């Protein structure tokens, strides 16, 4: 596929897709092309205006080759506090921004806890956080609790 | 300092036509102070000349008046305020 | 030339904080031209000092920061754009 | 009753009402107090935000003494064209604004038709138009047709 992305000024660009591609892959390509984090993208089908559905195949929601989606970018990025609970069950508070990468948070937790950052990983609502992704990818909210998990050696 | 292309010129003209509309509607509530009313009048004057200037570079069929551009501008602002394309689909189509 | 009372001062500060928010959101789309970005930066600087000045006359519990006032401003603009009190009830309560 | 009217700046004023008063009477008082035509007033109950209902008694929609309504004023007043059809069935086109009074339109029709304005009255959707009221009170739309009715002597 090749898909048209239309922004508020009316400017357009193209993104290369496929039949097995999900909204997540679509947003990834958009980040590739314009440098906006996936969690900051607000997308809808043109010109129906229907929001894109995260769990549903692009092809199952009226998109195909030549289609156009509308993009609005939401760069609101005020600080919030979250908690990271260590192996001993002590929670500590961290001021973060959702645009900050997981690797960035790990550096903060590493300093506070005294554990090298290669010796733990973080989880939220069960799933592991990937170093290179922004915190906002994971839908962290004010006072959300992330879990520190120690790498055994 | 955000890098933008040509036609951020057109879009900003349209956006600020919407801004003017908001000032005007705010003024109807008797809530816009005297400096604010001065800002409104100046925006409208700069906008009208900017539109004049800009329409000279545009192709005949796409030279829109201030009245026409306020409508696009309002659409744009709805999109922005709700951060939702659905709020003013026509906003993307100038 | 519309006759307004005191506290059109407060309301206009709040309204224009909302205006600033719109400019800022518009800028995220890469649609605000360079003169426009200059207008944004200047609004924010005049607003911050105006808020400073204004907060000195206000009673302690009602001296709000720019961030707090943008929220009221956005509420106001929703009311205006839809010409419907329902769109931002809190807009009437500054 | 005495009712509080709150406008967008947060400023308030009072209007004197009664148990048998309708929305129309409420809007009339507001026009008395601030000089805004009834058709330009957009009203809702504070703080529920519910729009006021034209056909329903104030008391039947959660208003009473001490209550507060929110007002937004809509002064949009672009020209529109309407039609006035004379006694002979000829329609003529008139550019008008909804803030213009019925008496104002009658002067226009009077000039065009050659009939003194005291010798006819206008009707729209069956109901007679009152001289001192703005056209907008009657919900005229683009290309609406008003009827000229001749006063017999």
């Amino acid at each position: 596929w090749d898909l048209t992305v239309k922004m508020l000024a009316g400017n357009e660009f193209q993104v290369s897709l496929s039949s097995s591609m999900s909204v997540s892959e679509l947003k990834a390509q958009i980040t590739q092309k314009i440098g906006v984090h996936a969690f900051q993208q607000r997308l809808a089908v043109h010109p129906s205006g229907v929001a894109l559905q995260d769990r549903v195949p692009l092809a199952s929601q009226g998109l195909g080759p030549g289609s156009t989606v509308l993009l609005v970018v939401d760069k609101s990025d005020e600080p919030l506090s979250i908690l990271v609970r260590n192996n001993k069950g002590r929670s500590s508070t961290y001021e973060v921004r959702l645009t900050q990468t997981v690797a960035h948070l790990k550096q903060q937790v590493s300093g506070l806890e005294g554990v090298q950052d290669d010796l733990f990983w973080l989880t939220f609502e069960g799933k592991p956080l990937e170093d290179q992704l922004p915190l906002g990818e994971y839908g962290l909210k004010p006072l959300s609790t992330v879990f520190m998990n120690l790498r055994l050696r | 300092q955000i890098e933008v292309g040509p036609g951020a010129t057109n879009a900003t003209i349209n956006f600020e036509a919407g801004i003017l509309e908001c000032y005007e509607r705010f003024s109807w509530q008797r809530a816009l102070d005297y400096p604010g009313q001065d800002r409104l009048h100046r925006l409208k004057r700069k906008l009208e000349s900017r539109i004049k200037t800009h329409n000279k570079s545009e192709p005949e069929n796409k030279r829109m008046s201030l009245e026409e551009r306020k409508a696009i501008g309002v659409k744009m602002m709805k999109v922005l305020l709700f951060m939702d394309p659905s709020a003013g689909i026509e906003g993307f189509e100038p």
